């Protein structure tokens, strides 16, 4: 099973900040530490600042969304996924906890308004966001072929309908795929104490 | 310039609508009747005719 | 009987060997349908007039 | 939170529409028919007869609640079997009326 | 088949119904051009009328 | 789910649904207080009938599932005075910014249809070339006007039928078809008796 993607959130903001920060506290347990990372390039590499006086177009941002690995969906209520209805998109930014309209003009971001789960209403306008990859891996065509090429090095494939291989070269995420994290680098991963 | 081939193609779309009409005017005269809350596009059609 | 996951390197000719792989399972299955339904054809019995 | 999981529209799960029986919601579409294109939900029947049911007549639409979901009846549609079901329902609550 | 509602005005829908209906046997060409009818296959030639 | 009016609960046989039971109870709970004979027809409700032969619907393309289309159809459905119409309107400014036609054509039919409820009448319908208004058994128009303006323009308003006033329009336009029977039924209220 997935991790629960809710908390993934609360986890890649605090990665996002970790280089950068002098006083404050952070708790690890040992069972976590004694997991790898990503390797922070990945993720700050992809890290996205929207703001209000931008002439960029809904689709480009559309397909960027798309690249980050953002999933589409029409009726937004989780962490990393976006829904677009004519002129209004809106979606759910993976480091913070209320997702954002927008409210295109002519290709232009006209406004920033966060919106509750529930009141699908402004509750105030922010001047930009930031918004950060939607999950703990690539997930575009190089980083499917990359995958493919450390899969077929390592394991054997099985020609089969629901393979994880198959179905991760489908387009879709297996379940379980995040602990099939380290074929999408090519490089041994951080200990997290970089 | 006054004559007219007429292939095989077109002679039996021709045998098809005419045998089209006579399902149109059997289910024209069964929808002149009343009771329609019933009916569906499947009694009133007949395949024999056609 | 063992030649269509060797390795290979990373390109469209990848692509080429899934494909042909893809193919061949689904021409297995044509086969053994294709036998059942001529084993049907030929079983059955026959219309006939009265 | 488990009842607004939901109690309508899921694209197999069946209703029933007291006019002509049970079936499976398919979803909505927009038809011309007559100069001004309505909504329409449809439903399917036994045979896979579909019938399109206005949107402003959804009272008409209950949730079905017989507990058959993957083995519920389905009524072929143009049938007396639920013409007598009703009567037979309408003669007990005459009763306890 | 559609069915409209009497008391309204000409032009409305109480509910709309349809189904795939049968009909028909429509022979088919081989691929010279020659059709098969009863195991005696025939030609159609053309009309110049 | 067994009888929910007979014994042997948490039976799986055949039973119609549950609400059209409590349907059914309260039209013979009617048949009751009202006296009347029990009928089949109570179901085969018309609280108020307003087709006006005009395009009118929520867009797929304004709102993308069905469940919320449906919830909103639902809700304006059961409207019961226009400031819900209005915080409707506001709810659909804010999900779904501008407003397309059929849906601000929808939203003030209900309106008409809520007005027209309050008011008394029951059945108005119409075309391009006019229309017909149709009232309840105990309406609130003034008789002695109607028939002033029935006399006023007869060949523009004719009482055919003991409820029924036929009348001719060239509403050629939505928006002139709309805002011409807003006006004549705002007008009618207005000398309510």
């Amino acid at each position: 099973f997935s991790p629960h993607q809710d908390i993934i959130s609360s986890r890649l903001s605090t990665l996002y900040q970790l280089p950068t920060m002098q006083r404050g506290v952070l708790i690890v347990p040992v069972n976590t530490l004694m997991q790898r990372v990503c390797p922070h390039s990945f993720l700050h590499g992809h890290a996205l600042v929207m703001k209000k006086g931008q002439r960029l177009s809904r689709d480009a941002l559309r397909t960027q969304l798309d690249s980050a690995g953002y999933r589409h969906v029409d009726q937004v209520m989780e962490h990393g996924e976006y829904a677009t209805r004519g002129a209004l998109l809106d979606l759910f930014p993976m480091g913070s906890e209320l997702p954002y309209r927008l409210d295109f003009f002519d290709d232009e971001i006209d406004s920033l308004r966060v919106f509750d789960v529930d009141s699908q209403r402004t509750l105030e306008e922010v001047e930009a966001i930031n918004l950060l990859p939607a999950h703990e891996f690539p997930t575009d065509k190089a980083a499917i072929e990359l995958f493919r090429s450390q899969w077929r090095d390592t394991f054997e494939v099985k020609r089969d309908p629901e393979h994880i291989y198959q179905q991760v070269s489908k387009g879709t995420l297996p379940a379980g795929i995040e602990y099939w994290q380290p074929l999408f680098f090519s490089e041994p991963l951080p200990p997290l104490f970089s | 310039g006054n004559r007219r081939i007429r292939s095989v193609g077109e002679m039996a779309e021709n045998q098809f609508r005419v045998g089209l009409v006579r399902v149109e005017r059997a289910v024209k005269e069964r929808l002149s009747l009343g009771d329609l809350d019933t009916l569906m596009p499947q009694d009133m059609i007949n395949a024999k005719p056609i | 009987d063992r030649w269509l996951e060797l390795g290979l390197t990373d390109e469209e000719k990848q692509n080429q060997l899934e494909q042909l792989a893809e193919q061949y399972d689904e021409l297995k299955h044509e086969f053994e349908k294709k036998l059942e339904a001529k084993r049907r054809k030929i079983t059955q019995g026959d219309d006939l007039a009265p | 939170t488990l009842i607004r999981n939901l109690a309508e529209l899921h694209i197999g799960q069946p209703v029933v529409h007291l006019e002509h029986g049970v079936g499976r919601y398919a979803g909505m579409t927009t038809l011309e028919a007559g100069g001004i294109t309505g909504e329409y939900l449809m439903l399917t029947y036994a045979n896979d007869a579909k019938l399109y049911v206005p949107v402003s007549s959804l009272h008409l639409i209950s949730r079905y609640a017989g507990g058959a979901e993957e083995n519920a009846p389905l009524h072929k549609l143009g049938g007396d079997a639920w013409s007598r079901a009703r009567q037979k329902a309408a003669e007990k609550v005459r009763d306890v009326a | 088949l559609v069915i409209y509602e009497r008391e309204a005005p000409e032009g409305t829908v109480k509910d709309i119904k349809e189904q795939e209906v049968y009909m028909g046997e429509i022979p088919l060409m081989t691929d010279n051009g020659t059709f098969v009818i009863n195991g005696t296959e025939r030609v159609i030639v053309s009309q110049l009328h | 789910a067994g009888e929910l009016l007979g014994e042997e609960q948490s039976g799986s046989m055949e039973t119609i649904g549950f609400s059209l039971y409590m349907e059914l109870l309260e039209n013979a709970v009617d048949a009751l207080k009202a006296g009347r004979e029990p009928s089949l027809e109570d179901l085969t409700s018309q609280q108020t009938e307003v087709e006006l032969r005009m395009p009118s619907l929520l867009p797929d393309d304004f709102i993308p599932d069905v469940n919320t289309r449906l919830s909103f159809y639902k809700r304006i459905a059961s409207a019961k005075t226009e400031n819900e119409l209005e915080e409707i309107k506001v709810e659909l400014i804010d999900r779904f910014g501008l407003l397309p036609d059929p849906a601000r054509t929808l939203l003030d039919i209900a309106r008409l249809r809520q007005q027209a409820q309050k008011l008394g009448i029951r059945k108005l319908e119409g075309n391009e070339k006019g229309g017909v208004i149709e009232f309840a058994e105990k309406n609130h128009v003034n008789p002695a006007w109607l028939i002033g303006l029935l006399q006023k323009q007869p060949q523009h308003y004719r009482l055919d039928g003991p409820t029924r006033l036929k009348f001719i329009q060239d509403l050629s336009e939505r928006k002139t078809r709309i805002e011409w029977v807003r006006q004549f039924m705002r007008e009618l209220e207005e000398n309510a008796i």
